[PDB]
């Protein structure tokens, strides 16, 4: 039962090979890690921590795994530096504006979440540096306009709860995608795994199943109107 | 709840309109005669019978899901739907223009309207 | 949602060619699981081999369609890992499925197709009775066993003949109460 | 791509030259085509008037090996006899270990 | 009948969980092969080394899916071996599946297709251009690889509610027939 944690409780250990933080909520500033450079992972879920120091990937340069759940994160730093990091999970947080430089030069990245959060404005050159990123997550946010460029490589993809997502996407830009959960059906009609189906409630190209039905819904309308009017130029 | 109520007032008017009818054909004195408000008698009797003729079944197959005891794709209802809810009317006035000859008599007013015209 | 299991007992012939005996099986696809079709070489489990967070020890080769064999649920009053716990940390190990027999511990049946909104990527399958006891059997008396996971295909559309036959006795309803009334017509006639 | 007659990027040479043996490598799952004047360690040269291909060894204990079964040279603690191995020099020989070969 | 093949990769964690990136491709169930669902890893061969009738130098473990690249059919003027004869010599070595690239050898196709009463209870796939390309230069990129095989299963099927329709038709112009005679029997009362 991790209550408070000092500010500066965690500097010069030159060899702390893994730091973990669990329920510290008392605490309200990232701990001030200079000198420690051999954190591979780290992880501070459940805290108040409002934003993050700078030079964050200019200390810890061999960090491999990062996450920072549950927390009040609101304005992303760049994060060019940690050129060995893989996974980032910022969920559950009040991030709420994306820029395009904040993920320049990951190259190792490989999982990505960013749910549960605030984000609405993605920039387009968001993705184009990522290297083999193949989980990305920003299900439930509000999100209008989805960029595509550089993510050509993804294997797994989620937008469920964006409803201002009422776009759809190009499949020339998801070339490797396997499982998609998007929040309308509609927007996977333009495709492989998907969720939720697009089923014969809610067709893909016709409205009327196959060609002879529509001749079938022709023929009834046109005889209907004819009939009809006929009908009431004799009754009035 | 809403399906539920437009059944049982189908279920009741299908009961009434059965019950109107029988009433018709137990009047001796309209049956055996040949009086014109008989032919738009019959004309409406065929027209009220087709009515659920038609549409009985798509009640059938919008319960369907409410018994979920089969599975049922939804291209079935889709198509039942889309094909036999329309038709009950789209035929009516075909019936009426063919099967009455109080029509033909308000074609012959129309057209002399027309020719007067 | 029926799984077909197949498991394959090859041996290696000295000029090189390989001699397969197979022998059938039957499980059902659990909803934990994605219905797909897997295959790889059968690599038993302990349950208990799998709560530990440690897996350096025991580093396996993927593809390693793992075996459990659940057992009396009062036997572990205290659980280590759900069953779900387990399948997700076999699938992390590197295992391509899942198969669990479930033959003492019927509840785990109900505990996997229950509401789960983590479905996971590889197929789980739990079998239960003569086909669990076979797999036993043969488990624990050869070397190397081969296990293919086979998804049947969905059978006949029998919704052809359906709705014309229905329209069939919707058209002759129809004509029959059209002729009823003909019928009372002709009486009037008479 | 060397001394073969046609040679593809992903299956390496397929047909080497006339008077040349062609050896199939493995690395990874890669498995492509080579050209050699001889055929490597364990393997004997087999000629043949349409291409010439290496084969292994198949005697046992043999490192090098001048046909399908006579081995010009032995793994350690084998001497050589008669082109075969055997850990002791048997009757009427014994062992010689500055060329490591049984010797009368 | 068209196959549907992921080529999935690993990265070995130290703690021992297994990482994965998994990359598309599509052909099409040759007709020498049972269409089926087949998994294991690539193991590519040379078309000259199936052959060969000694594989003792190189037995291999059961369950690889071979992988071979047919060249220009002039190449070899004093073929081999059939390609099935290939598929065949490649099975009996433990192969599991087997894919052909036949992106210079087109005709291999209806080679394959051609027929054959001696299908082979494993799959056989052949792939040519785009997805051709790709699994060449992954296979010669790569380390270890594990493909997988999937056989989609048939689409809808619309042949359902056609008859509702070719019925109605049929009904409305039989309707038409009865009804143009009526018309000519009003014309006869008039």
């Amino acid at each position: 039962p991790l209550s408070f944690v000092g500010n500066s409780a965690f500097h010069n250990l030159s060899d702390l090979h893994s730091l973990v933080i669990r329920g510290a909520s008392m605490v309200q500033q990232f701990p001030n890690l200079t000198g420690t450079v051999h954190l591979e992972s780290l992880t501070l879920t459940g805290t108040k921590i409002s934003s993050i120091p700078n030079n964050l990937c200019q200390e810890q340069k061999m960090l491999r795994t990062l996450d920072l759940s549950y927390n009040n994160i609101r304005d992303l730093p760049s994060f060019n530096g940690c050129h060995a990091l893989e996974e980032i999970s910022l969920q559950r947080n009040q991030i709420y504006q994306i820029k395009e430089g904040t993920f320049q030069g990951l190259i190792s990245l490989r999982i990505l979440d960013l749910s549960r959060n605030l984000i609405h404005e993605i920039h387009s050159r968001a993705f184009a540096t990522l290297g083999p990123i193949t989980n990305l997550d920003v299900s439930f946010n509000e999100l209008t306009s989805f960029p595509t460029e550089g993510l050509n490589g993804l294997n797994q993809l989620k937008l469920v709860g964006n409803f201002k997502l009422k776009e759809a996407l190009a499949a020339k830009d998801f070339v490797n995608l396997r499982s998609l959960s998007v929040p309308y059906a509609y927007q996977c009609c333009a495709f492989i795994h998907c969720t939720p189906s697009t089923g014969a409630f809610k067709p893909c190209e016709y409205l009327l199943g196959s060609w002879m039905i529509r001749l079938t819904v022709w023929f009834i309308f046109l005889v209907a109107l004819f009939f009809n009017l006929l009908v009431i130029l004799t009754t009035f | 709840f809403t399906v539920t109520l437009v059944l049982l007032n189908s279920l009741a008017f299908l009961l009434m309109a059965v019950i109107y009818t029988k009433l018709y054909c137990n009047l001796e004195k309209e049956d055996l005669s040949e009086n014109s408000q008989s032919s738009m008698i019959k004309h409406v009797a065929w027209l009220i019978f087709t009515n659920c003729i038609f549409f009985c079944p798509v009640a059938f197959f919008s319960f369907a899901p409410l018994i979920t005891a089969i599975s049922i794709s939804p291209e079935i209802m889709k198509s039942v739907t889309l094909i036999f809810f329309p038709l009950p009317a789209c035929l009516n006035p075909v019936l009426y223009v063919f099967f009455n000859p109080k029509f033909k008599e308000d074609w012959k007013l129309l057209k002399r309207r027309v020719t007067k015209k | 949602e029926t799984a077909f299991v197949e498991v394959v007992l090859f041996e290696s012939s000295p000029s090189g060619d390989y001699t397969t005996y197979t022998t059938g099986l039957t499980g059902r696809f659990s909803r934990a699981g994605a219905t797909l079709s897997a295959e790889g070489e059968i690599v038993q489990m302990h349950p208990l081999g799998l709560c530990n967070n440690n897996d350096e020890e025991d580093l396996y080769e993927y593809g390693w369609v793992g075996v459990v064999k659940l057992e009396q649920p009062e036997l572990d009053p205290k659980p280590c890992l759900t069953v779900l716990g387990k399948a997700k940390r076999a699938v992390q190990r590197g295992a391509t499925a899942v198969i669990f027999d479930v033959s003492e511990n019927p509840e785990a049946i109900d505990q996997l197709n229950q509401g789960s909104e983590d479905p996971l990527k590889r197929p789980v399958v739990y079998v239960k009775g003569a086909d669990a006891i076979k797999l036993m059997n043969i488990v624990n008396k050869q070397k190397v066993a081969r296990a293919r996971i086979q998804h049947r295909p969905p059978r006949q559309p029998t919704e052809y003949f359906d709705m014309g036959i229905f329209l069939a006795f919707f058209v002759v309803v129809s004509l029959v109460c059209l002729i009823l009334l003909v019928k009372i017509k002709l009486k009037q006639r008479r | 791509c060397k001394g073969c007659l046609s040679c593809s990027k992903d299956n390496g040479c397929s047909r080497c030259q006339q008077k040349l043996f062609f050896f199939l490598r493995r690395e990874g799952m890669r498995q492509y085509g080579e050209c050699l004047h001889s055929c490597p360690s364990g393997y004997y040269g087999h000629r043949a008037p349409d291409m010439n291909r290496c084969a292994r060894c198949r005697i046992e204990n043999c490192d090098s090996c001048f046909s399908k079964d006579f081995c010009t040279k032995c793994k350690v603690g084998f001497y050589l006899h008669r082109g075969r191995c055997f850990d002791e020099c048997p009757d009427g020989f014994a062992p010689l270990e500055e060329t490591m070969e049984c010797v009368e």
